[PDB]
């Protein structure tokens, strides 16, 4: 194959230079489990038992015993497949554009296949990370003109039936009000018996800079970050709390546990960018190639995510 | 069946894609092995 | 089209209300880690206490007699079981299978302890209950002896489950 | 006035963000391109880049060329120019096109998505009769006199 | 219960009437061994004669524009195709993926030959047709030139299919 498909050989040689996605830091190693499909739906069944009555004492002779019931719930996850196209130079035509310091036509913005594939893969990975964090797909910084997606396709920020708090516009700079809302959300969180688990928080850089301020008269040797860590430890049964900063978020705070039993990411094994065999070829030196990627696969329990939005209006 | 193995020689595009997916999975596992918070 | 979809959802919800274990696809995992009060649901088939020597009879049924008192009705096909009470009570339907349209029923000659449908929420502990014409238990001329062990608990707009022990007929 | 800026840049680019990084004048072709599209090339008179083109006939010694224009003489839409050869790439009016085109510097604020557009005498799009063009976005200003707009052209109308 | 089931059947039938390939389980196979007149069906997607170099564009859709003329409507979300005609005609829908809710459209710049939804059974061969507000073909203000090749064929109470060739716009 590599002796016939030069594009496949180039992709194999250049796949190493692609950097790992940043979404891996947001999840524990046990929370992510690859599945096998490209587009469609999958169903998961969870079985839970319950007790119907008080236990029975085993004394002398008895045949009437208490019973244990069972129940199940089924959750459907929708996936999607998307593709992008990019132009590049034909392999036989590269020798006529090679230069001492570079390869490609600067005046016409034409690149060798390896470089074009690497850049396109980087862009697609950035888009995948944005979708995973925010649950929406868009190329505008304004966030409008979004691509309408399928139901049962949610991200961490748009997951339904989760706890959402709103900090008012006038109190956007009041860290005490922000922490009041955070405490209310943490109180309204419901983790069941799996509460003894590590927790993860994602904040925007502005919120991080606000946090790194000394904790408020004023005090010292203690920061708002430490206060938040203690507050989260008050509910996670003194378990570890991690804090991360993502430029994708805007005046928003995400809090969620790192336990697989509550939140699990089961993405497709073809989610990451993959080259397509179809290569358009003409009489000219310009060729076209396609990259495919799969989106979807986030499963969460009800009322286990806290979403704090600070209104900047 | 991964692109990291030099001895591996794919025979068709399906094997190539499967090797790409295996390489991605192995890189993810290596990242989680070498990750420290 | 969208109006048709909404009407379809309404009729589907109404139909699934009268079902033992309706099949629904949900986007999230509901969490019920608290082991207490996890058994008062419409899908809890059988009884709270079950003996190995209990007699179970499966019969074809008309309507939906699940968790209700049943009576034999003869019509050409074999006789079936229909939800009803009064002096015509034959047994109580403790399980149902909609695929085969077969109801598993405990005869009145065998005592039972479990959750059954109540007419309303006006039933308290230590109350004499009678099966009405619709197969639902109502507070009290009682041919059978049924006493409520708990109070009526509401799950749906009309679903009222009450824990009752039935141990034969009066005189 | 050129596909690539004539003056050089004194700053290295920042490749961090991935949003709104396509609103540049060097973005040639269309945002959505079909592999079954008909593409022609012609000698270029003037600079009809990102503008509607019309056929221009000389004395007869040389072949015909393409010049910026519209109205009843519209032949197609120029999507690329090779400057070394003076070649203008043309997508005929009979072929569907979707991409960024030059917009008239008059009432550009009034241009909104879903507004009918027509070509003027200079090959510039303007808000409206004979050519089916619909704006898919709002006017983006790249220079004090240069405005672009995302539009789709799908043939002449009755 | 029974009334609820009947309403469920009626709503399901009405909803699946407006579907390209509704999934109806049948109690028995159908006989279609004769090789003639098997193409006049609502699920006969695509066109009768299709070229390798035809242009297909996929867009999100609102409503059910299958086998109908589509127009572009811009709302925030991306613009979507909606069943409509008149002077706003952008193209014609030839296929729909309901799972993704994505409609495939051949632009009016391209020529098409195939079966499309007609307003009523009043269409004869060699007739000039116009797209109405609902994206249906009606007998003749003809901005486009479409001529019916066959007569209107009826599959349902409102499903009328007519073989038409559309080859651009008039002047």
């Amino acid at each position: 194959l590599f002796d016939e498909n030069y594009y496949a050989k180039a992709v194999a040689n250049i796949i190493g230079e692609v950097k790992d996605p940043i979404m891996y830091k947001w999840f524990s190693p046990d929370q992510i489990e690859d599945v096998d499909l490209q587009m469609g739906y999958q169903k998961t069944v969870k079985w839970d038992a319950f007790l119907n009555a008080n236990p029975t004492t085993i004394a002398n002779e008895v045949n009437t015993i208490s019973t244990i019931g069972f129940s199940s719930e089924v959750v459907r996850l929708n996936y999607l497949k998307l593709q992008y196209k990019f132009r590049h130079l034909k392999q036989t035509s590269e020798k006529f554009y090679t230069s001492d310091s570079y390869i490609g036509d600067i005046n016409n913005n034409l690149l060798p296949f390896a470089q074009a594939y690497k850049l396109a893969s980087s862009e697609i990975i950035k888009l995948i990370n944005h979708f995973v964090l925010t649950g929406t797909v868009s190329i505008q910084k304004d966030g409008k003109n979004q691509k309408r997606l399928l139901p049962n396709m949610y991200g961490l920020l748009n997951m339904p039936e989760q706890i959402k708090e709103e900090v008012a516009s006038g109190d956007k700079d009041k860290m005490d009000k922000i922490f009041e809302k955070i405490e209310a959300g943490l109180s309204k969180l419901e983790l069941g018996d799996e509460f003894s688990t590590p927790m993860m928080v994602i904040v925007d850089p502005a919120t991080s800079l606000k946090l790194v301020k000394p904790y408020a008269a004023a005090s010292s040797c203690e920061k708002w970050e430490d206060v938040l860590i203690q507050t989260i430890k008050a509910i996670n049964n003194r378990e570890d709390v991690y804090i991360e900063t993502s430029n994708l978020l805007k005046h928003k705070i995400l809090i969620y546990p790192l336990n697989s039993e509550l939140i699990k990411f089961k993405p497709s094994k073809y989610m990451l960018p993959t080259p397509n065999e179809q290569v358009d070829k003409d009489s000219t030196d310009v060729a076209h190639s396609y990259i495919d990627f799969v989106l979807g696969g986030l499963l969460a329990t009800r009322k286990t995510i806290l979403q704090v939005n600070i209104k900047q209006s | 069946a991964s692109l990291l193995d030099s001895n591996f020689v794919p025979i068709n595009f399906t094997e190539f894609v499967q090797a790409i997916s295996n390489t991605y999975k192995q890189r993810r596992i290596q990242f989680y092995e070498n990750l420290k918070r | 089209t969208t109006q048709l979809v909404k009407e379809y959802q309404e009729k589907r919800s109404k139909l699934e209300k009268f079902m033992k274990n309706p099949q629904h696809d949900a986007s999230l995992l509901s969490n019920s880690n608290e082991f207490r009060d996890k058994n008062v649901e419409f899908f809890a088939s059988g009884g709270t206490r079950t003996s190995k020597f209990d007699k179970l009879e499966n019969h074809p049924f008309l309507g939906y007699p699940y968790k209700r008192g049943v009576k034999r009705v003869i019509q050409h096909y074999e006789p079936h079981v229909e939800a009803g009470g009064g002096e015509d009570l034959y047994g109580i339907c403790i399980d149902i299978d909609e695929f085969s349209k077969t109801a598993t029923i405990v005869p009145i000659t065998n005592n039972f302890e479990g959750y059954l449908v109540a007419k309303d929420s006006t039933v308290k502990v230590k109350d004499k209950l009678i099966f009405n014409k619709d197969g639902a238990l109502e507070k009290v001329k009682a041919t059978i002896n049924a006493t409520a062990l708990t109070d009526a608990k509401q799950i749906s707009n009309e679903v009222y489950l009450v824990k009752v022990a039935v141990f034969g007929n009066k005189a | 006035l050129m596909k690539n800026p004539q003056q050089d840049s004194g700053l290295l680019s920042n490749s961090i963000d991935f949003r709104d990084q396509n609103l540049i004048f060097s973005n040639s072709g269309g945002v959505c391109t079909s592999s079954k599209d008909k593409i022609e090339n012609y000698p270029a008179k003037g600079y009809p880049y990102k503008r509607g083109v019309k056929l221009s006939f000389g004395d007869g010694t040389t072949e015909l060329e393409v010049e910026a224009g519209g109205g009843d003489d519209l032949y197609g839409v120029c999507s690329d120019i090779d400057e070394f050869s003076g070649m203008a790439t043309v997508i005929p009016i009979t072929n569907n096109f979707t991409g960024y085109l030059t917009l008239k510097k008059d009432g550009q604020n009034g241009v909104n998505p879903g507004d009918k557009l027509n070509f003027n005498q200079h090959g510039e799009l303007e808000k409206v009769k004979s050519v089916n063009a619909i704006a898919l976005s709002k006017a983006h200003k790249l220079t004090e006199d240069l405005f672009i707009v995302l539009a789709s052209v799908f043939g002449n109308r009755a």
